[PDB]
């Protein structure tokens, strides 16, 4: 593990009998992301931990990521009998304890409910909604651990950094990329393996690789409980790309308001160079790479590239002209592969098999799976996983469990501020980067919210227009004026002082800002008004009149 | 190189960064509110949108190739542009009136060429600062946000006391926590103004002043700088003249100057005076190296970020002080009139000769500062034709100078007056001069009695903080805040780019080259001022040395 | 006469790259970055104020201004807002009375909205020094604001 693979695969077998045996002895894995802390789960894990230090009772009480139950309370899953409580309360510690660590007996009043049958299902893998996801980034869901790599080991982790550092060559895997057809899931959609091959190819002997921890979008969190759940996966992914592009040091780019996942991936970077796996030479192929976190202070305009740079090297995040490509001139003007975290999770599993079994999931031109964060009303929410083929109603329903009694669809957000409003229309659709992206949407970053008819959609527009003037880096006249401009007609359209000249300002405006302005933070800006426009234009109509549609606007 | 311009051949260079600057320098103009100055930078205002492939992109940031066609006007484009404009014109404080800027505005040029004539948009509130503390005045209503006075401040000054601040709409170039500029470590070399394509960054006027003062009874007092003389012809649109400095002498006393004296008169003086201090430190090695002291500028830098160097800075007061307090104390005398009686108007090309005059150790010697942009409107203002006005010389005692006391209007004039007065004193020998960089030039003095030394001109500051860290074999500098000197100086007139600067450098010349006097001693009037007035080494002090203190806020 | 920014400054090496890092630093110390140590890191650093100014008036987390006692955080993601996040926004604006971005007079409450904190299924939520709330409406608001100073006047 430290200076060979043959040692590494010693240590790696010896955690996976240790693991296998934990596995079947008695444990406790309390899901501990976000979410589940924010409905009490570390007071949990607390009480869990101060009962058995209180009862003398070899259980491995542990920390796991997301489950993708966000919704359905603090969650906690039993290992030998994989019962998978929720809603589990620091109140109930005893109680669960006594009946299920030593007598084994079902609490039938914690199970998980099905929405669609309405019954307390015992285990998730049994429940339709685990059923209807395509996990293929998400694994072990309820009985992983995100705290240790050693458990990371034992799980089949970082042999295929071995099998990249030892066996096939940077070309090879950087063409091994290339043909499994991976493109970027930071919403751009560009294919990863042309920008490896340009990052690799492109002058210099010092490059860097640049991991865009940034959501991308302000109501989405599913890169965030990728960091939190796996950090030793993206790290993974990130050196392997270090490797391929030939690249010494590497950034990861992490909000300090997320401050869990900025601790995970720390001590993950701490753990992977105690055992040799990052560092001055690694399995002894003469191959360095050290990874450092980049803490944000917060921009949404410093999930753009260049911005994005800028923000790195200390200074202000503002975005330049993007000719020259950061991939020839990024940081210090060295070369430098920047990508989502999604991307460089996707390396590591795309690694582990080949090309053709990756591509089995997805569409000819979309291969792979998704990660999405679904909000709004629905009888589920949080993290899905979904296939490359997938409409939106299939997730609304089969895999979220529909609405709420009292609520219906009326319209969906895919990528928030810079993605589509989509009205019922286009739920017969799958997703793709080729069906929406022609079709006037795109899936975005992964980032999903529900409308419901009791909201008003001139209200979303101005919603998103306020974000993106305070968002705003200022550089450029269309972005900088124009959004404030358009968000001063939206405002007067919410307040009943609207007129049919506003709309065609508001129009001719939202041309001019989505042409004109220097980076995609301006060029996207009015995606929601140009949206809302042809599809809910009537509900602008009548604000003009004088009345709401809905009823949240205050005239 | 062969390209399509709106279906039709044009040939550019072969080699051009972008399709924008070859086809100005074919010829066709594309508008554009980012070329502005000589610290402009392209891609804020998007104004400069051609249509290439059927896809509309910023012609600043394209790489033009053989063969491409592109539509510089379509109707999608002209909207985009007036769009834009009304844009930035919604939140644009639009007081042309009393805009210093007005008339040479490109923002008021296109607002008139646009036909705007009704803001569509709304004039949203903005936070808005204004700064009225210093000769620089700073408000940013007018500011288009071009980043041209930060690039400026920060690069070319190396002081960088103004940065952009916030972000979005409430996007700002303003100081550290918006402190007044007087408070900081700005210089006052005014080259922000110099470079500032709006009204955001003006200089003080202080006409109002100046009619108050003549229309009293009190006895007014011009005295007009080296480097004014050289520029203020462009004000007006006329070719240079030697004798631009008489005609300002008449139109000065038909508005009813009493006197008008010739400020390059204290730079004979002030030489004279420093080339003696140098000389006596060079003799006992004591406070080396020496730095001039003519530049204010310089001064207040120093004392704000070289306070170990203050005791090396020359003790010997700028042409403008010595030659005022010389007014003050003593022709005062000789003409029976108290101090009081009399106020010294002091016509500069310098914003921080505005502050110098208010300084503490000289408080009351210069009653008001104007810039040759403000003498530029006196003379408007009378609509007189200058160029037809009768020449008359300055006024006696203090209105010839040596060529090399007029050399001070241009980088490397104090240098070369001092090496004048100690070549006229101890001969020199030779003197190898050379340039290690644009605005450096060192030179290698040996006199006839041995004792060589190097002196060093350095123009514009931010050269200065890598030349003193580099060369410790120089025992005197000379240091100029501006670009070639005072003839590139805040106060001159607008624009003031490098080709303007090297041409008012010109003319200078031209003026020095019908100079009979060739060194300062070569001046009767000052070897007199020197025998009557200026004795004792005791009033020498008083007169016309002053001291230095540091500069920290806390 | 600031020895834990020497510290922190000397654990960053005064080096420029660092700078966000530092400021985060620095602010976690004094809960704002206040003129006097951003002048200190000016001097220490050898960047002109300035430039430390314009970079902490871009980013979210620094702040000019002190933290509250109890400082009130509000999420308005698209999930919150779409279910009342401007409510809870009204409510803490009538009760307490400060817009998003200040702290009240007597330094016992601040308030400032943030980005979805990936608890979107108790959209609207709302943060006070830590601890999360859900489901929210005016009158809880209202209620929670109540007991808090209610509370607050038990120590006095
Ligand atoms: C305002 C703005 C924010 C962005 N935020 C992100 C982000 O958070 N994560 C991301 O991967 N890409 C983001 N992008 C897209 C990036 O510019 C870039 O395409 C991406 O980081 C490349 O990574 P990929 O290979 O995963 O597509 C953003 C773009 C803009 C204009
Ligand atoms: S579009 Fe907006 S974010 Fe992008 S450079 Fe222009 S002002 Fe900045
Ligand atoms: S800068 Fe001055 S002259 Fe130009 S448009 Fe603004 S107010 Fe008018
Ligand atoms: S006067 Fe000189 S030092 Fe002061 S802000 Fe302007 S350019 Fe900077
Ligand atoms: S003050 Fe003048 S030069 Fe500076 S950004 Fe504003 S308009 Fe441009
Ligand atoms: S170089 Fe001349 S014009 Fe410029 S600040 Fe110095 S004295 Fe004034
Ligand atoms: S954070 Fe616990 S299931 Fe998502
Ligand atoms: S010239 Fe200003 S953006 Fe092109
Ligand atoms: S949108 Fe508020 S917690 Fe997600
Ligand atoms: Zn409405």
């Amino acid at each position: 593990m430290f200076k060979n693979a043959k040692e590494f695969v010693q240590y790696a077998n010896k955690l996976k009998t240790l693991r296998e045996k934990k596995l079947n002895g008695v444990s406790i894995y309390v899901c501990v992301g976000t979410g589940c802390t924010a409905k009490g789960a570390l007071k949990v894990y607390s009480a869990f931990e101060e009962e058995l230090k209180k009862r003398n009772l070899k259980v491995t009480l542990n920390r796991t990521g997301c489950c993708g139950r966000c919704s359905s309370g603090p969650l906690v899953k039993i290992m030998p009998y994989r019962f998978f409580y929720s809603n589990v309360a620091p109140e109930d510690v005893p109680e669960i304890v006594d009946r299920t660590v030593l007598k084994g007996e079902p609490i039938e009043r914690l199970f998980l409910t099905d929405p669609l049958t309405g019954e307390k299902v015992p285990r998730i893998e049994d429940t339709t909604l685990f059923k209807n996801q395509d996990f293929y980034i998400m694994e072990a869901i309820g009985e992983s651990e995100c705290d240790s790599i050693e458990d990371y080991i034992a799980r089949s982790g970082y042999e295929s950094l071995v099998k990249a550092l030892t066996s096939m060559t940077p070309e090879e895997i950087i063409e091994t990329v290339k043909a499994s057809g991976l493109r970027g899931r930071g919403g751009g959609g560009f294919p990863t393996g042309l920008k490896w091959e340009f990052t690799r190819k492109a002058q210099g002997d010092i490059k860097f690789v640049v991991c865009n921890g940034d959501e991308g979008d302000p109501g989405a969190f599913m890169n965030r409980t990728l960091l939190e759940r796996d950090p030793h996966l993206v790290l993974e992914g990130m050196i392997i790309a270090g490797y391929a592009v030939g690249a010494q040091k590497g950034y990861a780019y992490i909000r300090a308001e997320y401050p869990f996942a900025v601790k995970m991936f720390k001590k993950a970077i701490e753990d992977a160079r105690k055992l040799g796996l990052l560092g001055e030479n690694i399995l002894g192929t003469g191959f360095s790479f050290d990874l450092e976190v980049k803490e944000g202070a917060g921009a949404f305009v410093c999930g753009e590239e260049t911005a994005l740079l800028a923000s790195i090297e200390g200074k202000r995040g503002m975005p330049r002209p993007k000719p020259p490509f950061p991939a020839q001139s990024g940081l210090w003007g060295k070369p430098t592969l920047i990508n989502n975290v999604e991307t460089y999770a996707n390396i590591p599993r795309i690694l582990r098999d080949g090309v053709e079994n990756y591509r089995k999931r997805g569409t000819e031109n979309s291969p792979g799976t998704k990660m999405f964060s679904v909000a709004g009303p629905l009888k589920a929410t949080g993290i899905i996983e979904v296939e490359f083929g997938t409409t939106l109603r299939d997730i609304i329903y089969n895999i979220c469990g529909g609405f709420v009694e009292g609520e219906e669809f009326k319209a969906v957000q895919i990528g928030g501020p810079s993605g589509a409003c989509l009205s019922e229309d286009f739920i017969d659709m799958p997703l793709d980067y080729d069906t929406l992206k022609k079709a006037d949407a795109m899936v975005g970053s992964g980032g999903i919210v529900v409308i419901t008819k009791k909201t008003c959609m001139v209200e979303v527009a101005r919603f998103f227009l306020d974000f993106t003037k305070r968002e705003s880096c200022g550089k450029c006249v269309p972005c900088r004026e124009g959004t404030m401009q358009a968000y001063n007609i939206l405002e007067k359209f919410t307040h009943g002082k609207a007129t049919y000249e506003d709309l065609k300002t508001l129009e001719h405006l939202s041309k001019t800002i989505k042409t004109a302005s220097l980076c995609g933070l301006g060029k996207t800006a009015p995606n929601p008004i140009l949206s809302t426009l042809k599809l809910f234009r009537e509900e602008y109509i009548a604000h003009i009149e004088g009345e709401c549609p809905s009823g949240m606007c205050t005239a | 190189m062969k390209i399509y311009v709106d279906g039709r051949e044009v040939i550019i260079n072969d080699n051009e960064r972008n399709l924008l600057e070859a086809l100005k320098n074919v010829g066709i103009e594309i508008p554009n509110l980012c070329y502005l100055s000589e610290a402009s930078i392209y891609g804020a205002c998007r104004m400069c949108l051609v249509e290439i492939n059927g896809q509309i992109t910023t012609s600043c940031t394209l790489k033009p190739y053989e063969g491409m066609k592109v539509k510089t006007n379509t109707p999608e484009i002209y909207e985009m542009r007036r769009n834009i404009l009304e844009l930035i014109l919604a939140t644009h404080n639009r007081d042309c009136t009393t805009c210093d800027r007005n008339g040479s505005c490109k923002l008021q040029k296109y607002a008139e060429d646009f036909g705007i004539r009704k803001i569509r948009f709304e004039a949203l509130k903005k936070e808005h600062v204004r700064d009225e503390s210093a000769p620089v005045v700073r408000d940013t209503s007018k500011c288009i946000l071009c980043g041209d006075c930060v690039r400026v401040c920060e690069e070319i000054q190396g002081v960088g006391v103004i940065e952009f601040a916030k972000r979005g709409f409430e996007s700002v170039v303003t100081t550290a926590f918006d402190t007044p500029l007087i408070e900081t470590e700005c210089v006052l070399c005014g080259q922000c103004v110099a470079y500032c394509p709006t009204g955001a960054l003006s200089i003080r006027n202080d006409i109002d002043k100046l009619i108050e003062a003549l229309e009293s009874d009190k006895i007014v007092i011009g005295m007009i700088a080296p480097a004014v003389r050289a520029a203020i012809q462009e004000e007006f649109g006329i070719d240079e003249d030697v004798a631009m400095a008489e005609k300002l002498v008449s139109f000065l006393k038909t508005i009813g100057f009493d006197k008008v004296f010739d400020v390059s008169f204290g730079a004979d003086l002030v030489a004279y005076e420093e080339a003696h201090e140098f000389y006596e430190r060079l003799k006992k090695g004591e406070r080396l190296p020496q730095f001039t002291s003519c530049c204010p500028a310089w001064v207040k830098h120093a004392e704000h970020t070289y306070p170990q160097y203050l005791q090396n800075l020359s003790s010997v007061k700028s042409p403008q002080q010595a030659l005022g307090t010389v007014i003050k104390k003593i022709y005062a005398r000789k003409l029976g009139v108290p101090e009081e009686k009399i106020f010294l108007v002091s016509f500069m090309p310098c914003t921080a000769k505005k502050f110098e005059a208010e300084r503490e150790e000289h408080e009351g010697i210069v009653d008001i500062v104007l810039t040759t942009r403000e003498l530029a409107q006196l003379i408007k203002m009378s609509r007189i034709d200058i160029n037809r006005v009768e020449p008359q010389p300055f006024d006696r005692p203090y209105g010839v100078s040596s060529q090399a006391g007029l050399g001070f209007g241009k980088a490397g004039g104090v240098f070369s007056c001092v090496l004048s007065v100690l070549n006229e004193e101890i001969g020199i020998e030779k003197v190898d001069v050379k340039s290690p960089e644009d605005g450096i030039r060192v030179a290698e003095v040996t006199l006839k009695d041995g004792t060589s030394f190097k002196g060093a001109v350095i123009y514009g500051l931010g050269k200065v903080k890598k030349f003193l860290e580099e060369r410790k074999d120089v025992e005197i500098i000379e240091v100029m805040a501006c670009n070639y000197g005072c003839v590139g100086g805040g106060g001159q007139p607008y624009p003031n780019d490098s080709r303007i600067r090297e041409h008012r450098a010109k003319v200078l010349r031209d003026t020095m080259g019908i100079k009979s006097l060739l060194t300062p001693v070569e001046n009767l009037f000052l070897m007199k001022l020197y025998e009557e007035d200026l004795k004792d080494e005791h009033t020498r002090h008083e007169i016309l040395h002053t001291t230095y203190r540091p500069r920290r806020r806390y | 006469h600031f020895e834990k920014v020497e510290e922190i400054l000397k654990k960053y090496g005064y080096k420029r790259e660092n700078l966000i890092k530092i400021l985060l630093e620095i602010q976690e110390i004094y809960r704002y970055l206040p003129e006097d140590v951003i002048n200190y890191v000016s001097t220490a650093m050898g960047i002109p104020p300035a430039k430390i100014y314009g970079v902490a008036t871009f980013y979210a987390q620094f702040s000019l201004k002190p933290k509250g006692k109890y400082t009130i955080m509000v999420c308005d993601g698209t999930a919150c807002h779409m279910a009342g996040s401007p409510e809870v926004l009204k409510a803490i604006e009538e009760e307490t009375g400060l817009t998003p971005g200040n702290v009240t007079e007597d330094l016992m409450f601040s308030l400032d909205q943030v980005g979805c904190l990936g608890a979107c299924a108790l959209a609207p939520v709302m943060v006070i020094n830590g601890e999360v709330y859900g489901n929210l409406t005016a009158d809880k608001v209202k209620e929670i604001l109540r007991k808090i100073k209610e509370k607050e006047r038990e120590s006095a």
